[PDB]
């Protein structure tokens, strides 16, 4: 009677299907949570291999068909984009929330009441985290940043070398620090150029006190090391000058053809002489350089690098004081190149890294930059190091911008579960069930960590809940809020003094995004799939 | 994985191992339970299963529905097996067992997911089941008076409760009275084969009747049958297993004669053999002749000439029922046809029912058997009526064996859940979670009743839990009144053995499913 | 979506009467702005009564 | 036997492991290790 | 027998779903047929000269790359072939091989794809498409070239016009003289991870 | 689905309608005056009611953002080498001409930039052009030297909305680019949406127009689309309240009253 060209699923069928899809996406990444989590290996059915532990990467590489599964995948992607860490915890929490909500709906609780309960629970959990479980980082010091980085590096290919990589990450982030108007310190991560090169072990990774280019000098005749570099950044190609499409050369007297042809390259010769007459030593350009201009630079004993990436050139110019020049045209309609627009660096070298060469711009003036050269056993390991390093850099940035961190190891979520279960008995009649299920679903993460450690999940979670219940009930036992999970020995541990931290924004954004995704999926009770 | 030049098992073998396998098993059990979920309670509905040949099977019985589903999941087959087991031992509760087992599995699914050892869960199920069965035996209600009136009322109430979920629920009083009478008319073994059930198309449900005797369809009358009188007022019945027709003396017999006089003597001898058999039957004093073996046209006309009634090719079971009702003895030889071996009924009649001719043997005073004659508008209608009557008959037989009852409507399981929760609150705590899960899983049946009836199951369950907690053992679901009520005073009675066996079988199925960790499927041979 | 007009438009309905109901919902969206589910329900109920 | 028709006759670890087409990703990782060792220092390719 | 003007009217208004469902598959197979017909019978129906640089190019192509030289992608589905042609941009050149002298040319494609990353050399089995007896018998070696969904190179029976002992440089020159092959340092391993935030460096007072 | 966020959305919708009409003597509401901009990221609580205009185009003049006391100018001609309507070419027969060609080209571009700057303009909007280069590298360099924000690739169909919002009267020839054809604004800046993208907002306009823009944020695309649909429904309800100002009870009351 309806006569729609497609397939229709109504009622409990589609809801159970959505829960199945979300649970499958959760189980895909559930085995890769916490310090005892293990990495996964992916094949792109052509031979490409990607060894990874990052949840966002795993979910992005997979090709998925179901729409709710897609919702969870983009949820992990959004968590990665907006926070940088916790891309697996958010997915796990969202799937558990959806599963418990579906159970409530199957118990004939209307989904609107479930959604209202989830909304109230998320608001109350965020408020409780903000006013009870945050730890100000000003009274902890650089150890706080180091511990936050180490915690972000656990369950990564660089987890054991945390004592070294956390120092690297903290130093780099402190190096790229800058302040804006109204005096707000800002940390533009992704300006730390991460260069990978297989070879020596992980401990041989270098933190460059400058900038690192994945480029080489244009000609073998140029020097490979300049001491007091005067960098000139350019945004135009140094080639033979060809007139544009609207200009056409037509010769009626042969005597002028030779002069035309001479000028055709003498123009670029004059421009390069103007560049080099100011004392420039290193010339970086985004455009190409042909052999004649390469020789012009060689004879003068300077450096010239072609095909420099735009972002690299912008970073170098900002960190050295140079200014990008699209053209050598001043405000009087002339070709000039003043010395004021030359950037300076303490040294520019061409190092050799495992049979390949890269250009180092060391100790730039007027601004401190940083880059990291990662050495690994092979390409896959280097990629995994880079991904883990990006996670750690983002975590340190979050900690430095907003100066609040929360205990790790499932302490915050056990506390939230206890508080929410207690608080649900306050208002509502059917919303209390939804809030209680929110609290119950919040416990999926400590359960997952315990399962990954092959420990007694039931007993450990029971002990953790008992500790947090005692902390809430007893005024004088408030120091038990920090009791988290020690995965090495399988016993609860005070994670605030054990050095396990994570930015508060990670937990808050994770909760908000997971609640939003669960609400979005929960509204569906009908699917119409038209034929293609 | 590696190619492994020579592989261990046969190529194509499928193996699943670990927690995911157990979780998938639980999900499969859930799927199987869902297929029979809505067929529980006075508001339960029917299912229509079409087989490959096109036949439809419309039924409410859980065991029937599960059988007609060609389930092949190894873990899901256990639920079908326990449904068949409950049908065999008890005869009712085949829907409750599957729901209970699936709910046990669903309740312990989260604990399995977090890596709980299956042995602990199995021990918890066994302990909870033992305690629940003991509690059922302790709180079951029985009367030590053996009063005939009260026993009859108890049987009728149990039958009504058993029937108050089928398409004949509107006529549950009538059928309950008929079923109780039929069961009480059985002597000492309560053999099912002594309660015949005949289905005749056409007619209202109330047209169906119980015959205090035996009735069966007319069986291929020969020529001259329409001459025999079709009513007798004190017949003597000659129950026979004899072929009364002209035929070869023996399969390997051969007659060799060499004179026409001997030829004629042989022909007359065959005729005299048949006539001597018929003469012995006639002089036995009987007026109704029933034979398991064919009765030929010659014997039919012979009996018509004597105002006698004959019916050959009577089915063997119907002959046994006739012997049990009238009280004769099936004779393979017509020689010693003494009055001892002749049946006797008050009235024999050959009436028409719905386009069919049925022979009726009414007025048997010491009959030890019955015969239901069911009427309906379709063959599936009558088949489902017979299934419901079978449920009622088995319940009444069990109640005859022991008259111990508990209130239905989920009251018994709410009481058991309260008891189990109270017990579980007094143990160290790892077993406490699992016994509490068992107690919560016991609440499926009242919740399913409310969901099928269209109530709000949450409010009803809250009211039931509060009522049981403060006192009142037999408070269950009141379907008609949109509320809860004391089901014992509502005459919602069930034999205690039904819940006892349901709990036992559900616990066994749950333990068996939980214990299995690895499933291995060898490649199937002869695939065509 | 919960918008009646969007639901009706997004699934091709292949039946002339259903297509006219789609245009009806679009027209109600244009003029009133909302209530696009109610108008379709009302039209369906009216025709259902027209049966009897 | 090179797929292009060439023939390589050697006992160098990296040279041998370079001419193998494998499917298992762990074997790919091992081959990448061999290449890394050969490029970084030039010797000790079989030992690693 | 009258009323030939049936005007089936309401009939195909209630049975429309089945007709459309079957017509969708019919048109899918029609599009597959329209993609594979031009492969079939369309062509089957029909001392500087010594190239001193050929050897030098051979030794240059001997050193393919660092991280191995990969392998030609095999297509196992006719619909896979169709939507492989469908995807990519118009400028991207796709080269296809049909097979069952094939090994040498397969190695030639391997070497070319190693040294010509822009092009998308690929191969497919003749049984996957299911061509005619003549094609599956005496028209196997056929360098099929696609760019933007239209045919550019429809060579068939290439073992005749290309020889049997030909190498990668031979086929490369054969293709480049047609003007069919489009016209670089080696990085350490990689440099780029993501380019999303332009917050790089600033020094506001 | 936005019933939970109604406490934030309903006043926003009412304000959006009331800010684009004159409550006295209004017969209809042109919903095109209200522009919905959907930006992935954040949650629905992050939806905003910016009163200026939101431009999805990015600033070409990187390194200059947050222009205060902006003097926005919208132009419809091109800042590149001269090109007549009919086909044209420049013939060179001497090297002196070779030099003079590009010398005069840069002089022409510099004159264009000087004329634009002399008006006091500091934020420049450039209409999209496909036949001719809308903004050359030399022109961008000159504008950067003069400290002018440049935002190119403005859609043709969006010109009227921008002019209504700010007050910039479009200019198609440099000779008429004067000071009175500029739209003064309190603040024009480019903001980062917490890593989910970049938006350009011009908030605070002298003599503001009768337009508003609503920014829609959400976790996923589907919820954003449904939130936009729901916001449109609320705006349509307020509109159909503006014409035929009569209110009735809901909740199924009118239908049951009609039935009875
Ligand atoms: N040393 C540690 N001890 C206990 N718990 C930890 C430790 N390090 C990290 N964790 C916890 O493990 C959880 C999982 O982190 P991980 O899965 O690596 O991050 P993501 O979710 O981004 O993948 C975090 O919630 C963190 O609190
Ligand atoms: N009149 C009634 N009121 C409430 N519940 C009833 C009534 N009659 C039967 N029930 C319930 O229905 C259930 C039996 O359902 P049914 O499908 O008939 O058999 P099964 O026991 O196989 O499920 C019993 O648990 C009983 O408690
Ligand atoms: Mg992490
Ligand atoms: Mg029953
Ligand atoms: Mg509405
Ligand atoms: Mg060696």
């Amino acid at each position: 009677p309806l006569s729609v060209f497609g397939d229709r699923s109504t009622g409990e069928t589609i809801r159970s299907q959505n829960v199945m899809a979300a649970a499958s996406i959760a189980n895909i990444v559930k085995s890769s949570l916490g310090p005892v989590g293990l990495d996964k290996m992916l094949v792109d059915d052509i031979g490409d291999v990607t060894i990874t532990n990052d949840g966002a990467t795993i979910l992005k590489l997979l090709e998925v068909e179901h729409p709710a599964a897609k919702v969870l995948c983009e949820l992990a992607d959004l968590q990665d984009k907006e926070v940088g860490d916790g891309t697996t915890s958010v997915v796990i929490i969202a799937a558990e929330l959806l599963k418990n909500a579906d159970e409530l709906v199957k118990q004939k609780i209307h989904p609107t009441s479930v959604i209202s309960g989830y909304r109230l629970a998320c608001k109350e959990a965020v408020r409780y985290i903000n006013e009870n479980l945050i730890v100000n980082t000003d009274e902890l010091g650089r150890d706080c940043l180091i511990n936050a980085a180490k915690t972000s590096m656990s369950s990564k290919i660089i987890g054991i070398n945390g004592d070294f990589f956390a120092n690297m990450v903290v130093d780099a982030v402190l190096a790229i620090k800058y302040t804006d108007i109204r005096g707000q310190p800002r940390y533009p991560v992704n300006s730390v150029n991460i260069l990978k090169a297989h070879g020596r072990s992980q401990m041989e990774s270098m933190l460059i006190s400058g900038y690192a280019l994945n480029c080489v000098v244009g000609s073998q005749g140029m020097p490979k090391r300049i001491v007091n570099a005067k960098i000139a950044c350019l945004d135009f190609s140094l080639q033979k000058t060809k007139m544009k499409l609207g200009v056409q050369v037509v010769i009626t007297d042969p005597e002028k053809l030779d002069q035309i042809r001479q000028r055709e390259s003498d123009i670029t010769k004059e421009r390069i002489q103007k560049i080099l007459a100011t004392g420039a030593n290193v010339i970086l350009t985004t455009g190409g350089i042909d052999d004649m201009c390469l020789k012009y630079f060689v004879e003068a004993g300077a450096m010239a690098v072609r095909r420099v990436l735009k972002r690299d050139l912008k970073r170098i110019a900002k960190a050295s004081g140079a200014t990008i020049l699209s053209t050598l045209a001043n405000l009087e309609g002339e070709e000039t190149f003043e010395a004021a627009m030359l950037g300076q660096a303490e040294e520019v070298v061409q190092e050799r890294i495992c049979d390949d060469e890269l250009i180092l711009i060391k100790n730039t003036k007027a601004r401190t930059s940083a880059s990291i050269i990662l050495r690994g056993a092979n390409d896959f390991m280097c990629d995994e190091m880079e991904r883990s390093l990006h996670d750690a850099l983002c975590v340190v940035k979050r900690v430095l911008e907003s100066k609040s961190v929360v205990p790790g190891g499932g302490a915050v979520e056990a506390a939230l579960s206890i508080y929410l279960e207690n608080y649900a008995t306050s208002m509502g009649s059917r919303e209390q069930l939804a809030i209680a299920e929110f609290a119950r679903s919040l416990l999926v993460i400590p359960n997952t960590l315990a399962v990954n450690a092959a420990q007694d999940s039931t007993d450990l979670v029971a002990k953790l809940r008992a500790f947090h219940n005692e902390a809430q009930v007893n005024p004088e036992r408030k120091n038990l809020k920090w009791i988290g999970l020690d995965l090495s020995n399988g016993k609860p541990r005070d994670n605030k003094q054990a050095g396990v931290f994570e930015p508060t924004i990670v937990k808050v954004k994770s909760l908000k995004f997971a609640t939003e995704a669960a609400i979005t999926i929960l509204r569906i009770d009908d699917l119409i799939k038209l034929h293609p | 994985m590696m190619p492994t030049p020579v592989i261990l098992l046969k190529e194509g073998t499928d193996s699943s191992q670990g927690i995911p396998q157990l979780v998938s098993n639980i999900s499969a059990c859930q799927v199987i339970a869902e297929a029979v979920r809505t067929t529980l309670g006075p508001r339960g509905m029917d299912k229509l299963i079409v087989d490959g040949r096109g036949k439809a099977t419309i039924s409410n019985d859980g065991a029937t529905i599960l059988k007609l589903l060609d389930v092949v999941h190894p873990a899901a087959k256990t639920l079908v097996d326990i449904a068949k087991s409950q049908d065999a031992e008890v005869g009712d509760g085949t829907t409750s067992v599957t729901l209970l087992a699936a709910e046990f599995l669903k309740q312990v699914k989260p604990y399995v997911e977090e890596g709980l050892h299956p042995q602990i869960i199995i021990r918890a199920f066994r302990t909870a089941t033992q305690l629940a069965v003991n509690k059922i035996k302790e709180i079951a209600v029985t009367v030590k008076k053996a009063d005939k009136v009260e026993q009859r009322k108890l049987l009728e109430k149990c039958a009504m409760t058993a029937l108050s979920s089928k398409l004949i629920s509107q006529q549950k009083a009538f059928f309950a009275k008929m079923v109780v009478d039929a069961v009480m008319m059985l002597d000492d073994l309560l053999q099912l084969k002594m309660i015949g059930i005949k289905k005749v198309q056409g007619g209202a449900l109330e047209d169906s009747q119980l015959v205090a005797g035996v009735a069966f369809k007319k069986t291929f009358s020969y020529a001259g049958f329409e001459m025999q009188p079709k009513k007798y007022h004190n017949p003597k019945i000659a129950l026979l297993n004899v072929e009364l027709e002209l035929k070869a003396e023996k399969d390997n017999a051969e007659i060799r004669v060499h004179t026409v006089e001997d030829y004629q003597a042989i022909v007359d001898a065959e005729w005299n053999i048949l006539y001597d058999k018929l003469e012995k039957i006639h002089h036995s004093g009987a007026k109704v002749v029933l034979s398991k073996l064919p009765i030929g046209d010659v014997a039919t006309q012979y009996f018509a000439d004597r105002d006698m009634f004959c019916a050959g090719r009577v089915p063997e079971e119907d002959l046994k029922r006739t012997m049990m009702a009238c009280g004769g003895s099936i004779q393979t030889s017509v020689n010693a046809l003494s009055a001892d071996v002749l049946g006797r009924c008050q009235v024999f009649e050959e009436t028409q029912i719905g386009g069919e001719r049925y022979n009726f043997f009414t007025g048997c005073p010491k009959a030890k058997t019955c015969t239901f004659i069911l009427r309906g508008g379709a063959e599936q209608f009558m088949e489902e009526t017979e299934r419901s009557l079978h449920d009622a008959i088995m319940i009444v037989r069990r109640a005859i064996k022991n008259d111990s009852v508990v209130a239905g409507g989920g009251a018994i399981e709410m009481e058991l859940s309260k008891y189990l929760r109270d017990y579980s609150r007094t143990i160290p705590g790892k077993q406490q979670l699992l016994i509490g899960a068992y107690a919560k899983a016991l609440e499926i049946i009242p919740r399913q009743l409310c969901d099928n009836a269209g109530f709000d199951a949450t409010n009803i369950l809250n009211k039931l839990r509060a009522r049981h907690a403060q006192g009142g053992t037999w408070y269950g679901v009141d379907i008609n009144n949109e509320d809860i009520a004391d089901n014992f005073e509502a005459f919602v009675w069930e034999p205690a053995m039904v819940r006892i066996n349901a709990l036992t079988a559900a616990s066994e199925a749950a333990c068996l499913i939980v214990s299995v960790d690895e499933t291995i499927k060898n490649p199937r041979s002869t695939v065509d | 979506t919960n918008d009646g007009a969007t639901i009706l438009k997004q699934m091709q309905v292949l039946h002339p009467a259903a297509r006219m109901l789609v245009e009806l919902s679009k027209a109600q969206d244009i003029e009133a702005g909302d209530g696009t589910t109610s108008v379709v329900i009302i039209a369906g109920s009216l025709l259902d009564s027209c049966t009897k | 036997l090179d797929p292009m028709g060439g023939i390589v006759m050697t006992n160098d670890g990296n040279a041998i492991l370079r001419e193998i087409q494998v499917q298992h990703p762990a074997a790919k990782s091992m081959i990448e290790i061999s290449r890394t060792q050969d490029e970084e220092v030039g010797d000790g390719t079989t030992s690693v | 027998l009258a009323g030939e003007g049936i005007s089936v009217n309401t009939g195909p208004k209630g049975v429309i779903n089945d007709w459309r469902r079957f017509k969708q598959l019919e048109t899918e197979q029609r599009e597959e047929q329209c993609r594979e017909m031009e492969r079939l019978i369309k062509k089957l129906s029909m001392f500087l000269q010594q190239y001193r640089k050929q050897r030098m190019e051979e030794m240059r192509q001997q050193l393919h790359k660092g991280p191995q030289f990969k392998q030609v992608f095999e297509i196992s589905s006719g619909e896979g072939f169709l939507d492989m042609i469908d995807k990519e941009q118009k400028s991207i050149v796709i080269m296809v091989h049909i097979y069952e002298g094939t090994e040498a040319m397969n190695g030639c494609m391997i070497c070319l794809a190693a040294e010509y990353p822009a092009v998308k050399f690929c191969k497919v089995k003749s049984s996957v498409i299911g061509a005619s007896s003549q094609f599956t018998r005496n028209a196997l070696p056929a360098l099929l070239i696609y760019k933007g969904g239209e045919l550019i190179g429809n060579f068939v029976r290439v073992t005749d016009q290309l020889g049997d002992d030909f190498f990668a440089v031979d086929l490369e020159a054969f293709l480049q003289e047609f003007g069919l092959l489009p016209e670089l340092v080696l990085t350490s391993v990689r440099n780029s991870a993501t380019c999303h935030s332009e917050d790089s460096d600033l020094e506001i007072d | 689905v936005v019933s939970q966020y109604s406490s934030l959305l309903s006043p926003m919708s009412v304000n959006a309608v009331m800010k684009v009409i004159d409550p006295a003597t209004a017969t209809s509401v042109d919903l095109r005056d209200i522009k919905i901009v959907k930006k992935l990221g954040g949650t629905i609580d992050d939806c905003e009611l910016v009163e200026g205009l939101v431009l999805t185009q990015k600033v070409s003049n990187s390194g200059i953002t947050r222009v205060e006391k902006a003097k926005i100018g919208l132009i419809q001609f091109c800042l590149s080498a001269p090109k007549t309507d009919m086909d044209n070419q420049i013939v060179v027969s001497d090297y002196a001409q070779m030099d003079r060609v590009l010398r005069e080209e840069r002089a022409y571009i510099l004159n264009l930039v000087k004329q634009i700057k002399k008006t006091g303009c500091n934020v420049l909007l450039i209409q999209k052009s496909i036949l001719r280069d809308a903004l050359s590298d030399l022109a961008l360099h000159f504008l950067n030297k003069m400290k002018i924000m440049v935002i190119k690739d403005i859609e043709r169909e969006d010109i009227e909305f921008i002019c209504k919002t700010i007050g910039t009267k479009p200019v198609a020839h440099i000779d008429q680019f004067t000071a009175d054809m500029l739209g003064s604004a309190e603040l024009a800046e480019e903001v980062n949406l917490n890593g989910s993208g970049k938006l350009l907002k011009i908030t605070g306009c002298a003599s503001p127009g009768k337009t508003v823009t609503i920014v829609v944020r959400g976790s996923n695309k589907l919820v954003i689309e449904e939130a936009e649909r729901s916001i449109h429904d609320a705006l349509c309800v307020i509109r159909c309240l503006v014409k035929k100002r009569a209110l009735i009870a809901g909740g199924g009351a009118p239908e049951i009253e009609l039935a009875l």
